[PDB]
């Protein structure tokens, strides 16, 4: 008799790529992808993840966050990942703010990037001494406490001449030190406060157009200020008001002073923040649920099966599947082979 | 290419069902079909490993700059954006790659089994047999469906058939 | 590596023309040299798969960024600069491993090619010819060119010399 | 007689690099790079290619185009792929520009780098009824229509008090609100012109420098003119002029108001640049000529032969051949062997 | 008798990883990592290195040659590769800056990133004859030469009104021209000096703050002074002063005319910088000690042995180890085999 | 993984010390062992030249931007330790890969080694030895320790155990 060696032959539907074959056809393969459905967002296993600012807060975003706004000051937890659920951060209460003519939106944007942020417990300028005779601490009952009807933001005084005769000034120079930490960023948020012409000649003593520039870690802005003739108020706390604010933010890297220039209406830096670390940041949406080994801009919460996954690639955070362009499979069985007959 | 060159049979036996690999006889019982086992597991345990390889790589995570903001630093992103493309462009081209070699890897050893099965069965069907060269003996006895499951298992010996046998060291 | 150990012939046969390997007839006649079609094809066709596969590989365009101006955007251009020029270096250090396995996987088959041509020829010479294990088989008759051109085409039959072959299975 | 197998001889002039064997002389290869030759660039195969924003507008430059000057107003196509071929592009005629003062020659650039652009039909701000006193629009000999000896840019208006006994103003602010699309980016030109002191005087009724901040998008811009002696007249209309102006660009994401605020000799906005998406841009030079498969910075147009190719890297679009660092070969042969013989 | 072919076992502590058996014990391997420890930094072999931008100028610090302090001006010579050792480089002498109020600290460190750095030998600006009445050019015993007890930086020229019955001042333009050759960048060197109430009096004829302005390559930077009230003198020449410059650089590319707007108080550009090509720049510490093949940030200088490093990854330049993740070995061996016995 | 199917001994012998493989005698002397140097040799400079052609990759150093200052421009600076630390993992990861198919390609080569030193050993103990297929041939004479080392050298002839030998061509 004759004895042989001899390979199987059986359906063979799938395909592998080789180098000197080409395109073969298997009986078998192991799936190397998937492609993944859209989800929730959830919370990073292994890591702490960052919603709001400060999750106690409530009835209170995160700019409104960010300024300190009366009522929604807070603890802001530490995390080492944070999802961006805000392109354009919106406010909802206190005083009438003109946002789009500064970057101040972004604000809490920046803030999430850090690992750890906390405001500081004390004021970095003492606005009643502050240079231009003395002043008085404006408020309103825009931002009003749970113990007052008035108040205002936190990290901001609104520096009112207080004597009588009050008149027009120079442009007056304040230094802003860094009272932070040697590991800490601080963030100033400052900004200025104009309304119609009367109400000028009241509270400052000149109706005109005042002016305003930062400078910190060679960045200079340079603001001019308009009287009467506003845009309407939004994002406020729902009191008609005949003013505006214009409020902006100064990024001091620490052991580096940062100066503002100032005239009538100015609003100047109390509780800076203070922030330190990195966190892994993504687009996101709001609530967080359950929990997930990797975080995908384009799918949401997602565990890890296979190595690889095809689909629409992102920013992605986690214990991630690595994306690839093509659904790879590796090869588990043999070439096919046509049935072998005798005659 | 190598069993098409050496007059390998280029075509496969749906029979063979436990296994990938194994061993036909021929004569006149007709056609008996037996996967072997040791080859298949082998083949199977390749594959695994090369999974597990494949499975290890780690990469960087790909998430947003966390001082570059929106609308102000818009170029900054865009270039940041690139970053990540090519990013997943390059890796992904990589892992083609590995995974080309892998597949070529596999059927490039489908012959060396057979190679490696053609050993295992000459030693085991003795001195007697006839080498023809194509994988192929031909053997002074019967071997029905019941001697080539004995072949299979290592368990087939030529002194059942009053046949000369190697022996095996101690 | 294996026919130096193995102590095949580390030699060529300029007369084999038509083709890559094959084979060699020796002994009173005194050289006959024949081309295998057969693993030349085979060769050929595994470069030739090996050669679209490389042409496959497609990677993204480096262009300009659109928002970064001249002048304005210096820095980021710098930056883009280095990007693009990374960008590359790497593809181009990945693109030479491929062809550097590619390479080594031709150069590699050579031996391989003979071996298969050795079981091809051992099952055409048949059972009474002598394997040497050098790539080499001892036969009882004479080979002039006239022989070696019927081994390359597998139509050489030890019949006509009166000796005993094996037959084919009809499959 | 003895029969072996074997492997041909013959004159191996290649070389190929192995893993195991180092670099091995063998008797054939394929190439698998070339070096292009430098040749012209052409049209994008499969893309439509933008060379001069506005193709029909004869005589007139992409600067010209970009700031809507007379005669040179017409059609802006959409296209996929565009070539810079002015790094600092110039005008061509209409008034006297400080061009180096702003950032406006990249102007034309920034808009090639969007898919579809095109001129609003309707003006951004009512330019007569603008804050500071009725204006009359100013015009110019120097910017002549084809029926009309004298204009001005479509994208300004030449704001200039209109009544008697005008006077100084202080800094007035106007929001540019954003006008095209949800989809579209908005690009607003403005400006300011000055002069010598005695017109000056005439024009505005003031004859101090003006100053002027502009700010959108988190950047703020501050300027501050200048009266007489000015630089000498270039890439203008040819008229001997006694003034110049000074010509600036802001961008406004989609929903995003931009503010002006301005004193005397203002060129407010009026037609504005509506854009969106994005083409493929690289440097490159005019004419188009031809079809080819790849646009490449170093070599031009050229079509895909080889897989990869060696030589000079840039930035390349399209089908086009890989760069690699050295001129690669696959084996298409066997390794050499010396010539074997009997005796 | 039976023969057979075998391979050895030898102790075999070694592991490797394989695609198709995992990990496995080797008898030998071939390190082809090293994880480099931590040595003083030194010369690159085969490219000068930079320190100090003039050695030869001693007891100066970059910041001092930067500004062309007296007795600190000296040669700068070319070099392709750098070392940045001060981060935030400090003075040493000469009139008190204000520095962190701008981008000045970094001058000399943005010198550094070219090739080749001249300061230029002639004046970019006639500053006696420059607009705004004619100026002496004002000195200082706190800039002491070596033939002379007061003098001022070579790059600036302290602008004060000559004559009698000195006045306010409108804002006034100059435009300062590129004068390096079409292969260099200019980057030119201003400012503007400050002082206390009765000495503003004195000096300019005003006692209010003064406005400045530069523009450049689309760059505008704006600043207003301060009267009095400065922070005390620091990193200066020890003598006292009422009085604070400020100082900041442009940034004009070949054939880019700048320009400055000032007022009282201008320190006007004299001696620009030229600088042409790149140097590779890395971070590292002084001196530099001896010949290396590689300089690393986070090891210093090193020459190079296996063909890659474990460690910690950082920027480096020269004939370096690659970094890797792990320490690689090549098998240099056979995998394990247990002793094969008789009986 | 070709030994552990054609039954090939799956252990090694501490007796072999000039080598990483060769030959064992077996019968009555004992055994003996018998490195042979050519396989070694040859998988010693398979490795050397696996090594330098590892040693030959040349990568793009990574330095800071020349234009891009501390303080000033901090976002294009994290763009830049983005750009860092991604070709670092990247490069990292091929380098890996290479390692990876290079240790991958000694430990697959070692059966290949032993099948070319069946070889040698068929043709050097001639037609009167049997080739059982595990690796092992069975001898008519004894074989002690100063015979398998006329193995190990190419010397052995079976003419000096009165038994056929196959000659050698003249090339
Ligand atoms: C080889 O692979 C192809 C692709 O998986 C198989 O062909 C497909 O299946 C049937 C034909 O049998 C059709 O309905 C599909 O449209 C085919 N797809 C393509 C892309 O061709 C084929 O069956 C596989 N097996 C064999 C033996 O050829
Ligand atoms: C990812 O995996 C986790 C862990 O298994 C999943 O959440 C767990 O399973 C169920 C959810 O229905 C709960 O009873 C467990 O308490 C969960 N464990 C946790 C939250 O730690 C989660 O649903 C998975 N997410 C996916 C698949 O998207
Ligand atoms: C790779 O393919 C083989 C198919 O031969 C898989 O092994 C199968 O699964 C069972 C486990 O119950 C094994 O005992 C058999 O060898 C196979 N089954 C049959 C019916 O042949 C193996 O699991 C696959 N590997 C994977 C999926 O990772
Ligand atoms: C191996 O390849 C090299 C490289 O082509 C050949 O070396 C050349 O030989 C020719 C003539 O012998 C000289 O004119 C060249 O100067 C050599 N060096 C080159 C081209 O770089 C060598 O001949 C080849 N060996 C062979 C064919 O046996
Ligand atoms: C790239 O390929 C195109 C297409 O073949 C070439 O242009 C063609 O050939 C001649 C040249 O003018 C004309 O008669 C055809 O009509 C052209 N076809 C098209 C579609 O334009 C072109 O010359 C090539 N460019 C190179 C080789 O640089
Ligand atoms: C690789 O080389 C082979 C020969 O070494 C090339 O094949 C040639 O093409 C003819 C077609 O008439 C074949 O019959 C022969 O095999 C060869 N003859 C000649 C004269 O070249 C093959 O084309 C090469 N592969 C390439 C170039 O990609
Ligand atoms: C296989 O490799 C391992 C790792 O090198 C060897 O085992 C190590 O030996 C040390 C000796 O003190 C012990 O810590 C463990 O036995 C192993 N170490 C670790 C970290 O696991 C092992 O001996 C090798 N196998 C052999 C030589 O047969
Ligand atoms: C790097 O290598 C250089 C060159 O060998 C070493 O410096 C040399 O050796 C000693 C100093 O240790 C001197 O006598 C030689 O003159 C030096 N040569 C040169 C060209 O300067 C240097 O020490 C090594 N650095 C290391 C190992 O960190
Ligand atoms: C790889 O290992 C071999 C031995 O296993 C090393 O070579 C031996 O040691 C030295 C170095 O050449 C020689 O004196 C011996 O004669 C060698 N023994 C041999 C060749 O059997 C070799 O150096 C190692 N390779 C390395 C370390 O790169
Ligand atoms: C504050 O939150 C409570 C409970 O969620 C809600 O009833 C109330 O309307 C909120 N006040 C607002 C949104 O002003
Ligand atoms: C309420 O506001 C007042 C000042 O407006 C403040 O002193 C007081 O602490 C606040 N109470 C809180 C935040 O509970
Ligand atoms: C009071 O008001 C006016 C100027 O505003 C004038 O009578 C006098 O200078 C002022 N006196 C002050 C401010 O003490
Ligand atoms: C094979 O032949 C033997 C010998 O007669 C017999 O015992 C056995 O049953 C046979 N097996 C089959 C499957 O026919
Ligand atoms: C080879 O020998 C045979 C037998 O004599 C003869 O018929 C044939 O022509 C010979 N071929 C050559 C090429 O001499
Ligand atoms: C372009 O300008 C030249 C200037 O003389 C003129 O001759 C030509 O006709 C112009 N082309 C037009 C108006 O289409
Ligand atoms: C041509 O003339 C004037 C130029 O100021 C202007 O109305 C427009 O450019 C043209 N007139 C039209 C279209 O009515
Ligand atoms: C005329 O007088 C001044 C001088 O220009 C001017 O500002 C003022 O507006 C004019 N008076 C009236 C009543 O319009
Ligand atoms: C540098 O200072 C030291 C002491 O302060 C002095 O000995 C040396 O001469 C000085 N070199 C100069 C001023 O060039
Ligand atoms: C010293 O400074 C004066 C400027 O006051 C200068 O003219 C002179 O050339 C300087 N001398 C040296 C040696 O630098
Ligand atoms: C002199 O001073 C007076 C008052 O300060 C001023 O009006 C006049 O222009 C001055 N004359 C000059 C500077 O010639
Ligand atoms: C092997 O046996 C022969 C028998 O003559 C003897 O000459 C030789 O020395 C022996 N070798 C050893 C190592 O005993």
């Amino acid at each position: 008799d004759r004895i042989c060696t001899g390979i199987t032959s059986s359906n063979s539907p799938h395909v592998v790529k080789t180098a000197t074959q080409g395109e073969v056809n298997v009986t078998g393969v192991i799936p190397l992808t998937t492609t993944p459905t859209k989800s929730h967002f959830a919370n990073l296993k292994g890591t702490k993840t960052r919603g709001k600012l400060c999750p106690t807060c409530l009835n209170c975003t995160d700019l409104d966050v960010a300024l300190g706004r009366p009522m929604c000051v807070g603890v802001t937890p530490s995390a080492k990942a944070s999802i961006l659920h805000e392109v354009r951060p919106v406010t909802s209460g206190c005083f009438p703010i003109m946002h789009d003519r500064t970057k101040i939106r972004q604000l809490p944007n920046l803030l999430r990037g850090y690992e750890k942020i906390r405001l500081s417990t004390q004021n970095v300028i003492n606005a009643e001494k502050a240079p231009g005779g003395p002043y008085r601490l404006g408020t309103s009952g825009s931002c009003p406490n749970a113990t007052s009807r008035s108040g205002f933001f936190a990290t901001m005084a609104w520096a009112v001449p207080k004597d009588n005769n009050k008149t027009a000034t120079n442009p007056l120079t304040v230094e802003v030190p860094h009272i932070c930490t040697k590991e800490e960023d601080q963030i100033t948020v400052w900004g200025f406060h104009s309304d119609d012409k009367t109400q000028m000649k009241n509270l400052y003593g000149d109706s005109n157009p005042q002016k305003f520039t930062s400078s910190a870690n060679g960045v200079t802005t340079h603001y001019v200020s308009q009287i009467g003739g506003f845009p309407d108020q939004t994002e406020d706390g729902g009191l008609p008001q005949s003013g505006r604010i214009v409020v902006d933010y100064m990024v001091q890297k620490p052991g580096k002073t940062g100066t503002i220039v100032y005239q009538r209406g100015i609003l100047l830096p109390q509780k800076v923040w203070c922030a330190s670390g990195r966190s892994k940041v993504i687009k996101g949406s709001l609530p967080l649920i359950g929990e997930a080994d990797c975080l995908h801009e384009k799918y949401g919460g997602l565990n890890k099966s296979k190595p690889y996954y095809t689909g629409e690639h992102a920013k992605a955070i986690g214990n991630c599947p690595i994306w690839v362009k093509t659904p790879l499979k590796l090869a588990n069985g043999t070439k096919y082979r046509p049935p072998a007959k005798l005659l | 290419f190598f069993g098409a060159i050496a007059g390998f049979l280029e075509g496969g036996w749906e029979g063979m069902i436990a296994g990938w690999h194994g061993y036909t006889s021929h004569g006149a019982h007709g056609v008996a079909v037996a996967a072997d086992l040791k080859s298949t597991q082998e083949a199977i345990n390749k594959i695994t490993k090369n999974l597990n390889s494949l499975s290890e790589l780690e990469v960087k995570n790909l998430q947003r700059l966390s001082g570059a903001m929106d609308e102000l630093h818009n170029e900054i992103l865009e270039l940041d954006e690139k970053v990540d493309d090519l990013r997943a462009d390059t890796i992904s081209s990589q892992i083609e790659l590995a995974v080309l070699l892998s597949n070529e890897g596999i059927i490039n050893s489908e012959d060396e089994h057979l190679l490696a099965l053609e050993r295992k069965l000459k030693k085991m069907l003795g001195p007697s047999a006839v080498d023809i060269g194509n994988g192929c003996f031909e053997t002074k006895h019967k071997c029905n469906q019941t001697c080539l499951d004995r072949i299979a298992a290592g368990t087939f010996n030529a002194g059942e058939f009053s046949l000369p046998t190697f022996d095996s060291l101690n």
